[PDB]
């Protein structure tokens, strides 16, 4: 077969890169949010209560033969015509374990049936609801993808990505959905994802520290990995750019023998 | 006729070609008579429409405080749905620095919705009577709608310590204030101060 | 021994520093935090500058020299109205601030008019009580000229006005006249920055004049001190709650209330009334102290 | 800032010396005899003019485990020390994983007082059969991520830290037999970071109520 | 100006009937159906 | 102790004030926006209401067909009656109305030659004079393109362009002209030779500002979309009155980006707040011109102003290079990464100046957007961001068309536009290819980049908005200190 590597490079930052595309990877956790309290975040819905549907289960909706079509398992959300909902993560460019596009390859490559969207300040994943929850919690909150105080679970208003961090070492928020709570050193969710006030702030858990954070970012930087010291990305980007060049041109064998 | 001393705010202003304010700062007129609220330091608010202000209270023989509020810009997180874009708040200080005036003079922007509500979390800690100047013409009810004390319309159940004591209507942010305007608010000032 | 700067940086991982300026013995005049950025006009000992720009340089902060930060400056305007106020005075006032120094605007009552104008003796004590007052005239040199009486107060004084130059027995400054518009135009720039320079140049005469006959205890030291004991000094909502001046210092609280309280403070093995001029002050009934020097 | 007390003579060598060590004589003794025996206790406390009585063991070989009080300022205070022994047996003996893993050691010295003193306390505060759980700090349990944690079934005697990752995070534990499941604090093999192991003394953790103080000596 | 009676709000024209009146600081005031005070010479009758 | 009504202060950046690269005016954001900048609006004007018609097929028509001999005197005298006709006077036809001088004081028909004979007794009031606006070497260049040809450029009101559209001003200026050709040489009012002139200054010899987009596009002609980058390079003037190759680059990067991400992309192809911050990062403060002069002095250092021939190689080192000194400077200093918080800005800027070090180091504008691509996909992989999404559109396909040869993708960048099929819809790309392709000719000192007509006609000294130093216009502009034309006072009441 084909053993897969997932990213070139030697630096520590290429080597987390290549931890979160690779799907036989166990990510380490750091925290234990319970599954209701990540429900209570991403406030789409009450907990306790069935999710809401878009369409009846595919068993009883009655689609013509198509032999390719059903070469494929759905997900448990689509057998169950659940409706699709997202997830979204503000990411701080000071050493955040995840980044947007780091982020979106890995959840490419390691989840079933997923629609990944990355911007400059922002990420989004939109699945079927209750395979949603169930890898928000197993994957997106509990490992060290998410970090309460340089991460956050943010829709409506997210800014402050390139923002420096306030007096707790936490990303800026204009909404204020986390608060450091000083007496215990835990970061807590007052509000859901979107802005709405919760009943009973949840527990995230605290800030991971600064050196850890250096450990697991996949972000470069100069004063903690520069790409400079990791010439290898740079040349395999240079490298697929100039395939890219060279195929626009003239697509032949004779052109790609100047790669 | 009698000398008038303000206490400049101890910190400098928004760089070189930018504003002379700084966004939560607050510059007492010693003898404390009204305090003028500014939502910011920026263009909108700061030498076109409150400068103008201060200078014809000052101008009546009223000694006048500044105060920028630190988070003025935005909807309560008490709106309905919580807040959108910006958080407006109130800090503890800056109530006290308003409460030892005998009148507030607060400047707000055009939509309506932002101003009642606005108006409802600025006065739930200023104790003092308050006017309003803004560009958009608002009912002196829509206020009591949500519980606000007013003058004219008093609500049921007052959500507020502080009395909207009057609101004046046509003062755009950013532009210079046509001497009316002024006149207006000083009347006001003057017959609902003393 | 103590030289005065500002700090200018974000507001993450401040409170190390601020330790570090509490070991090293420093004291934070002032602190603002905007919204994530922090400026600190910070008084060290002069044998850890280097170790400060170190550190400083460490946090990705950044040192402006403040030449003016250890004196309060009286802004002398001839009305608050809208010929001076907006605009010019407030240029005059916040270009002072940017120096570090403390600015109070003094709007004088009958300060405008060619033969009408004057100033009380009330206003002329309250402006002697600062270290230097900044004169903010109009822009015709026949009403200048006839206007010299204001100009009454043994204090460093430095005129401003429209012409560029003037015939008065006082230190002018030219091309600050009475405006309306900001002050951004690169003549008005060179006009503000002549102005600072003579302020400058009159502060450090007479900083070289205290330094002849020091006095027993630095007005920053003592400010610490005040502040330390009295617990009071967290209440005050005036915009400096101490203000440092040269040779002294105001406390923003009442004196009737407090002087009492204020001159019985023990620093050292003295007693503060022993030391320093404990008055009443014409600004808002606070608290004046004056240090005495150390032949008496 | 809490001022301790003062350089009398002899400041140069603080004055010019920048980094390195420098060679300090206090001029009271340091009166805390822990890691010592009851006859070395008594000679050191009797030639400094102390009145001495005994709380525990009081056999000259007797290991102290707790001297009430236990401050130098406050024996030189008061003049008297009660100086409490132990069983040999009763003492616990303990090896720490300074190296493997330096946070949770780190930690388990601040919580247990071996950074101080020679002999640490560690309070039982949950029991059940195989397992006996001890108090945590809930202010030196800050940085404690994964650092050592299990790959195979734990064996007994065993010392762990549940980590961040865990609800109860910073609780000691340890159990006297294995299992291939549940670390010595009844979480997860993720969720708990060997620090050390008890070494010699044991069958004690089983005769130990709840609330009651053990008492620990490194061997390393 | 009663009990049962339909007022409107001269600045807006809110439409509701008087629900009670009840006096504060030597100053009438009226209560309409939105449980909002309003002053009597603010309001006037309709039919 | 959690208070929920403290509220959360924010845009601390944004209150302060904007300073412009290479001046020492400070302006707030508010200012930069085009619908409250006059002088960005009296930039599109003039661009807009500029059309250069070539003299010389009529002056044919007049020899060959109608017998009538063509003059120094006569031009004068055409010259003379167009200044009057231009602007809406009457000429013929007795009983007209005319238009009110007062709303047309910004009208000008100007004439410029190559021949400097002709040059030489023509009245100085109507004359464009090469000599003297140009240098020496720069005027002997622009004289051996333009030939000797005689120009005639119309500015008509800008009024007419804002009350109707761009279409309009051919059609406006062709009408004029034929008018004074037949009034200044006593001709019949219409017969064949008329036609002859009108064909000639309405297609023939008429040179448009920006062509039509017809179909999908819909819109006419001298509209932004329709402004190649290399025009916009030639409307340009800082080439003439400064030899610093990175300053011309950057006043054209200032002018494209006022021009296409304001003007065009915020209100032509899309409305309301419009996109005045992805544009103002590219002149405001001196972030792009730090980089720029970092990319000359490594350009400088290691190749020389042209001291090699476009190849991959050379792409790839100066692109490279640039590219991670740009981004080093964002992580150093926390000032910069809050000035261009959004990835949009701070992608555009790194690379632009990468495309500026590869046109300065090869003189070829293709490698020059070669090396913004790789700038591009090498700051998303050092960032893992790039921008909003929807902003990489043509900077992934970028590469493959940078070279191309098929039809539909290749087009050397000078001839590109906002109408190129890539660059059609997204912020933040088209005035930095602008300024590339700028660049491309800075490099080699070149008098022009497109068309020298363009050049010598945006080089009067008559025009509203002075293009010789954009900046400072600009600034101007924020300050209310600007006086634009278009403004109808004289025929409104009093407010
Ligand atoms: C507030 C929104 C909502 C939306 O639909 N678009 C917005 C707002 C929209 C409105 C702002 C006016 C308003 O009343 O909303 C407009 C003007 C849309 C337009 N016509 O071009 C705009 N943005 Ni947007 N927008 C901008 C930017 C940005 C940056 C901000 C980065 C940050 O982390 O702070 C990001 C894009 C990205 O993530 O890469 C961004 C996002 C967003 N932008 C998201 C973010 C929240 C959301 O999830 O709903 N803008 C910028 O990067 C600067 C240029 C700026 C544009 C206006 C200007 O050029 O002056 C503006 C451009
Ligand atoms: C005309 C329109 O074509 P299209 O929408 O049909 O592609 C085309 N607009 C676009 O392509 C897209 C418009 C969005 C504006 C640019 C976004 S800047 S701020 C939004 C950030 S994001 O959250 O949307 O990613 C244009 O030319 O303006």
């Amino acid at each position: 077969a084909y053993t897969p590597q997932f990213y070139p490079g030697a630096t520590k930052v290429a080597e987390n890169r290549r931890n979160h595309l690779n799907p036989n990877y166990e990510l380490e956790k750091l925290r234990e949010i319970p599954d209701e309290d990540v429900v209570k975040i991403m406030g789409h819905r009450q907990p306790g209560e069935d999710y809401k549907t878009v369409h009846p289960p595919l068993e009883e909706m009655d689609f013509v033969e198509d032999y390719a079509r059903d070469l494929v398992e759905p997900l448990n959300g689509a057998k169950e015509g659940h409706r699709v909902r997202y997830i979204q993560f503000a990411d701080s460019m000071y050493f955040a374990p995840a980044q947007p596009y780091d982020r979106s390859r890995s959840y490419m490559s390691r989840l079933r049936g997923v629609d990944a969207g990355t911007l400059s300040g922002r990420q989004v994943v939109e699945c079927r609801e209750s395979d949603l929850e169930e890898f928000s919690k197993n994957i997106l909150m509990d490992t060290e993808l998410f970090d309460p105080a340089t991460s956050g679970m943010r829709g409506a208003t997210v800014h402050g990505h390139s923002l420096r961090l306030d007096e707790n070492g936490m990303m800026f928020d204009a909404l204020q959905r986390c608060v450091f709570d000083e007496k215990t050193g835990h970061v807590m969710y007052v509000k859901d994802q979107v802005g709405k006030p919760l009943d009973a702030p949840v527990d995230v858990g605290e800030p991971i520290p600064e050196a850890k954070l250096r450990e697991i970012t996949t972000i470069y930087r100069n004063d903690g990995v520069a790409m400079r010291a990791d010439p290898d990305v740079i040349e395999v980007v240079k490298r697929i750019h100039r395939a890219r060049t060279l195929g626009g041109y003239i697509p032949t064998n004779e052109t790609f023998k100047g790669l | 006729r009698k000398e008038q001393i303000v206490d400049c705010r101890a910190v400098m202003g928004l760089g070189e070609g930018g504003g002379l304010a700084q966004r939560g700062t607050f510059a007492e007129g010693l003898r404390n008579d009204v305090v003028v609220v500014a939502m910011s330091p920026g263009r909108r608010h700061i030498t076109k429409p409150v400068c103008e202000i201060t200078y014809g209270i000052r101008e009546a023989g009223i000694q006048t405080s500044v105060l920028v509020l630190d988070a003025g810009g935005g909807i309560p997180s008490d709106a309905p749905q919580g807040s959108l874009g910006s958080t407006f708040g109130l800090k503890p200080e800056e109530a006290k620095q308003v409460n030892r005036h005998k009148l507030c003079v607060i400047h707000f922007g055009n939509v309506k919705s932002h101003i009642i509500y606005k108006a409802r979390l600025f006065l739930k800690y200023v104790d003092i009577p308050t006017i309003i100047v803004c560009q958009t013409p608002v009912d002196m009810e829509d206020f009591a709608a949500i519980g606000i004390k007013t003058k004219n319309v008093m609500p049921l159940e007052s959500k507020t310590e502080g009395k909207i004591v009057e609101i004046i209507t046509g003062v755009i942010r950013g532009e210079s204030a046509p001497q009316k305007k002024i006149d207006e608010i000083i009347e006001s000032i003057k017959k609902h101060l003393g | 021994m103590y030289q005065i700067i500002r700090y200018e940086g974000g507001v993450y991982k401040n409170n190390i520093l601020k330790e570090w300026i509490e070991d090293v013995g420093g004291f934070i005049i002032q602190e603002h935090v905007m919204q994530l950025d922090v400026y600190m006009t910070i008084a060290i000992p002069q044998n850890e500058i280097e170790n400060f720009k170190e550190e400083a340089k460490k946090y990705k902060g950044k040192i402006v020299e403040t030449p003016l930060a250890g004196i309060e400056i009286a802004i002398v305007s001839p009305s608050l109205s809208r010929h001076h106020l907006p605009h010019i005075a407030c240029d005059v006032s916040e270009y002072v601030r940017k120096f570090g120094a403390k600015p109070n605007m003094i709007g004088l009552a009958h300060g405008a008019g060619k033969n009408i104008s004057e100033i009380r003796e009330k206003e002329k004590r309250l402006i002697q009580e600062h270290d230097i007052a900044i004169y903010v005239m109009g822009n015709f040199e026949s009403c200048i000229l006839d206007k010299t009486h204001l100009f009454k107060v043994d204090i460093p004084l430095v005129v401003t006005g429209g012409p560029e130059t003037l015939d008065i027995p006082y230190t002018y400054v030219g091309n600050l006249g009475r405006r309306a518009q900001r002050l951004r135009k690169g003549e008005e720039i060179r006009a503000l920055r002549q102005m600072i320079d003579e302020v400058t140049k009159k502060i450090n005469d007479k900083r070289m004049e205290l330094s002849y006959d020091p006095p027993i205890i630095p007005p920053v030291v003592l400010k610490d001190e005040i502040e330390k004991r009295i617990d009071e000094v967290r209440g005050i909502l005036a915009p400096m709650p101490i203000v440092t001046q040269l040779d002294g210092l105001r406390i923003k609280m009442d004196y009737d209330r407090n002087h009492e309280e204020i001159e019985n403070v023990k620093i050292g093995k003295y007693l503060l009334k022993d030391i320093a001029y404990v008055t009443r002050s014409e600004m808002k009934n606070y608290i004046l102290i004056k240090l005495k020097s150390t032949s008496e | 800032h809490t001022v301790v007390g003062k350089v009398t003579d002899g400041i140069e060598i603080v004055d010019f010396s920048n980094s390195g060590h420098i060679t300090v004589k206090t001029n009271p003794e340091r009166l805390s005899v822990i890691g010592k025996t009851q006859k070395d206790a008594k000679i050191l406390f009797e030639k400094h003019g102390i009145t001495l009585k005994m709380e525990g063991n009081i056999d000259e070989d007797a290991i102290i485990v707790e001297q009430v009080p236990e401050y130098t300022m406050d024996i030189l205070k008061s003049k008297e020390v009660t100086t409490k022994g132990i069983e040999p047996e009763k003492l616990l003996y303990v090896e720490i994983y300074d190296k493997d893993a330096p946070t949770t050691s780190w930690y388990f010295r601040k919580v247990t007082g071996l950074t101080t003193k020679r002999i640490g306390t560690l309070k039982i505060y949950f029991k059940h059969d195989d397992i006996s759980m001890f108090e945590r700090d809930w202010d030196y349990s800050k940085g404690l991520l994964p650092e050592n944690t299990p790959e195979k079934s734990i064996d007994s005697g065993i010392i762990a830290v549940t980590n961040m990752v865990k609800k109860y995070k910073g609780y000691i534990g340890v159990r006297t037999s294995s299992n291939d499941k549940y670390g010595p604090t009844g979480e997860t093999f993720e969720g708990t970071n060997i620090v050390g192991k008890v070494v010699k003394n044991s069958e004690i953790l089983k005769s130990v109520k709840q609330g009651e103080n053990i008492y620990i000596l490194e061997v390393n | 100006i009663e009990i049962g009676s339909y007022v409107r709000y001269i600045n807006t024209g809110t439409h509701g009937t008087v629900k009670a009146i009840e006096p504060k600081n030597d100053e009438e005031w009226v209560l309409l159906e939105n449980d909002i005070y309003y002053r009597p010479e603010l309001l006037e009758l309709v039919e | 102790l959690y208070n929920p009504d403290i509220g959360v202060p924010l845009g601390q950046r944004k209150l302060m004030p904007y300073k412009l690269s290479n001046t020492d005016d400070y302006c707030e954001g508010d200012d930069l926006h085009f619908l409250n900048n006059a002088a960005i609006q009296q930039l599109w004007d003039d661009i807009r209401r500029t059309v250069i018609v070539g003299m010389d097929t009529a002056h044919s028509v007049l020899e060959k067909r109608l017998g009538v001999e063509v003059t120094p005197e006569t031009i004068n005298e055409y010259m003379h009656t167009i200044n009057h006709s231009l602007p809406g006077g009457a000429v013929v036809q007795e009983h007209m109305v005319e238009v009110h001088p007062s709303l047309a004081w910004d009208c000008y028909a100007r004439i410029f030659t190559g021949d400097d004979e002709l040059a030489d007794e023509l009245d100085s009031r109507f004359l464009i004079d090469i000599n003297k606006l140009f240098p020496e070497e720069q005027a002997e260049t622009l004289k051996a393109a333009i030939g000797k040809k005689t120009y005639q450029v119309s500015r008509v009101p800008s009024l007419v362009g804002r009350v109707c559209d761009g279409g309009t001003i051919s059609r406006w200026s062709a009408m004029q002209i034929g008018m004074s050709f037949i009034t200044a040489y006593k001709l019949c009012a219409g017969e064949a030779a008329t036609a002859d002139f009108s064909y000639a200054s309405k297609h023939a010899d008429v040179i448009q500002m920006g062509n039509a987009l017809p179909g999908r596009r819909a819109r006419g002609p001298n509209e932004p979309g329709g402004i190649r980058f290399g025009i916009l390079s030639d409307v340009v003037q800082t080439t003439r009155v400064s030899e610093d190759p990175v300053e011309q680059s950057l006043e054209v990067v200032a002018t494209g980006a006022a021009l296409y991400d304001q003007i065009w992309l915020g209100a032509y192809m899309s409305g309301g707040i419009g996109f005045t911050q992805y544009a103002t990062a590219s002149y405001t403060d001196d972030i792009l011109d730090d980089f720029s002069y970092y990319a000359l002095d490594y350009v400088e250092k290691k190749y020389g102003r042209m001291g090699t021939k476009a190849t991959m190689d050379v792409v790839e080192d100066v692109a490279g290079e640039v590219t991670l000194y740009a981004l080093e400077q964002y992580d150093d200093y926390p000032a910069l990464l809050e000035d261009h918080f959004g990835g949009s800005q701070r992608a555009a800027v790194a690379a632009a100046a990468s495309g500026i070090g590869v046109c300065m180091a090869t003189g070829n504008s293709n490698a020059g957007v070669n090396g913004w691509y790789l700038s591009q996909i090498l700051h998303k992989e050092y960032h893992s961001r790039l921008g909003f999404y929807g902003y990489d559109l043509q900077d992934q396909c970028g590469a493959s068309n940078s070279l191309a040869i098929r039809n539909d993708e290749a087009a050397p960048l000078e001839l590109r536009g906002p109408n190129y099929p890539n660059y059609a819809m997204n912020v933040g790309h088209q005035g930095e290819y602008a300024g590339i392709a700028q660049a491309a000719h800075s490099a080699r000192g070149d008098a022009f980049a497109l068309n020298p007509l363009v050049k010598v006609a945006f080089a009067d000294p008559m025009l509203v908005f002075d293009f010789s130093k954009p900046r400072k216009e600009i600034a101007r502009g924020a300050l209310r200190e600007f006086e634009a034309a278009g403004e109808r006072d004289v025929i409104l009441p009093a407010k």
